[PDB]
This record gives structure tokens, sequence and C-alpha cells, in this order.
């Protein structure tokens, strides 16, 4: 649904239906709301433990089509232009890219060849660097984040001996925001991500009615509820 | 004058409550009413609807 669209059905969700009986609700606020609702759905979407189905993102074909327009695959930058110091001695800092939201897939292809990044935890790095030979597996590679400056660093220790040509990465992009008119027109100077012009949704229209629904029941708990409505509803947040 | 309420202005005799609303010697005036709302008035209220 286009914008205009999204202001509407919402005014016909929210507001009763258009009999102006319930708070108003201004353009900027409407954005505001419309854009915490596809992050809190994308995030519910993702973890099956959020929703009420338990499934997650390639759990289902409808998750498959709710996440496809953020899919994103782009190649990670060497940090040498950093001396930084990192954790470990084989470790080559790459730079991730800026619009990232969730990481699903990395690999990198080395002169041995392609190899699967696995991100290990803080326990796992521990308990494998403790043991004689201390390197992957031949078909995997390790990947653990580092000092990052407005940005994401991220250590690949890959086997030594070896050399890194590629640094993949199919990531799910941050969504934009969802704008329904030029916002410095009538208020100063206000912003949602950064934006103060018209933004169309970019997803697929399969969840703009659950976004359009989620937005309702924020307004509605925002605005006709108690603290004990923002409390329940803050739950679904993550 | 007789069973109706008369005016004069201007140098002309207007018959009152006889032409069209609001129309008060050939001019247009406004209408208007003003009614405070103060309702549990201690507490702080948000004015909705």
């Amino acid at each position: 649904m286009n914008v205009n669209e999204f202001s509407n059905e919402f005014d016909v969700l929210y507001n009763n239906i258009m009999s102006n009986a319930a708070p108003g609700l201004n353009e900027y606020e409407k954005s505001v709301l419309l854009t915490k609702a596809q992050e809190e759905i994308v995030k519910n979407y993702f973890e099956p433990a959020g929703n009420k189905y338990g499934k997650g993102l390639d759990d289902s074909p409808k998750r498959q089509i709710d996440f496809s327009e953020l899919i994103k695959v782009g190649e990670g930058v060497l940090n040498t232009s950093a001396p930084t110091i990192t954790f470990d001695k084989r470790a080559k800092v790459y730079d991730l890219p800026a619009d990232l939201f969730l990481v699903i897939n990395e690999a990198v292809d080395t002169n041995a060849g392609t190899k699967q990044i696995v991100p290990i935890s803080y326990s796992d790095y521990t308990r494998l660097m403790s043991r004689p030979y201390k390197e992957p597996v031949k078909y995997q590679a390790w990947r653990i984040i580092t000092t990052s400056i407005n940005n994401i660093s991220v250590e690949l220790i890959v086997n030594s001996n070896e050399t890194i040509t590629d640094y993949k990465v199919r990531y799910i992009r941050r969504p934009a925001p969802i704008i329904t008119t030029n916002l410095s027109s009538e208020y100063g100077d206000v912003t949602i991500n950064g934006v103060s012009t018209v933004s169309e949704c970019e997803l697929n229209p399969i969840i703009h009615s659950e976004i359009l629904q989620r937005a309702v029941e924020l307004a509605k708990a925002a605005y006709q509820g108690d603290l004990q409505a923002s409390v329940e509803l803050g739950q679904r947040s993550e | 004058v007789s069973s109706e309420f008369y005016a004069f202005k201007d140098g002309k005799m207007w018959e009152q409550f006889a032409g069209d609303y609001n129309m008060f010697f050939g001019e247009y005036k406004p209408f208007s009413i003003t009614f405070v709302a103060n309702a549990e008035e201690p507490n702080d209220k948000i004015f909705n609807t």
C-alpha cells in the first residue's frame, strides 16, 4: 500500500472507522509509529519465539516472501586503513556494510577454496582455543566482532597458511522509514531515521497490513491506555 | 410597533426577525459560543475530541 493508503487505512482502523472519536494523530506521529511497527514485525518474525506460530526466517513460505525484499548480498571491505589491534594473531579485520540489520549467511573465498563462516561464541572460542591444533575444520572459518567505530568490524579467523580474497555477506538490509508527507513543510526539523521527505515502505505487501495493525495497537496503547498497556505491549517490541 | 419589533440605523428602518439568518443591516455577522471545559479540574487533562 502507498503511504497515503497507509495513513487513510490507519485512520480507518484507529480513529474508529474515521469517526474522529479517538485522540487525533498527526502525520509525523503516524510515520513514527509505522516505522516502529515495521521494526517490531521484522524482529518478531525473524525470531521464531517472538511470533505466535513459532516460525522464524525460513521456516515457511510466508516468512520467505516477508523478508524477500530485505535480503541483500554485499562484500566486506578490508579494514587495513586503521592499524587497530586484533584479539587473534591470524585475524584479518573486515568492515561490514553500513545498512546492515541482521546477518544470516557469510562466506570467504580463499586460495584453498570457499569456506562457510561460522559465528563462534565467546565461550566456544575459549573452548576451541584450549586444544592442540587451535584451527577450524577444513571447510569452515571463524568470525568474531572486535573494535568498531560507528560501523561493524569483524575479525576473520581463517586457518593459517591461507589468504582471504573475498568476503561475501548475505544480510537483512535495514528497513527504510515510512513517512506519509514532507515533514519539513509543517514541522520545523523532525526526522524518523535521518529522513524528512516521503518514504515508501521498502517491504513486500505481505506484511503491510500487519504493520498497519501493529501501528494501530501501538497508537491505541500510547494514546488511550495506561502504564499497564504500555508495559504489556512493549513485550512484543523485541 | 404593533406586534413587530423594529430598528433604525443609517437613516433606514430595518424590520428585525424577518429576513435571512445572520444578516444584520445587509451585512453578514458571525455567531459563536465559548464555554469553559473544567471537569476534574485538579487533574491535568488532554482534550482529545
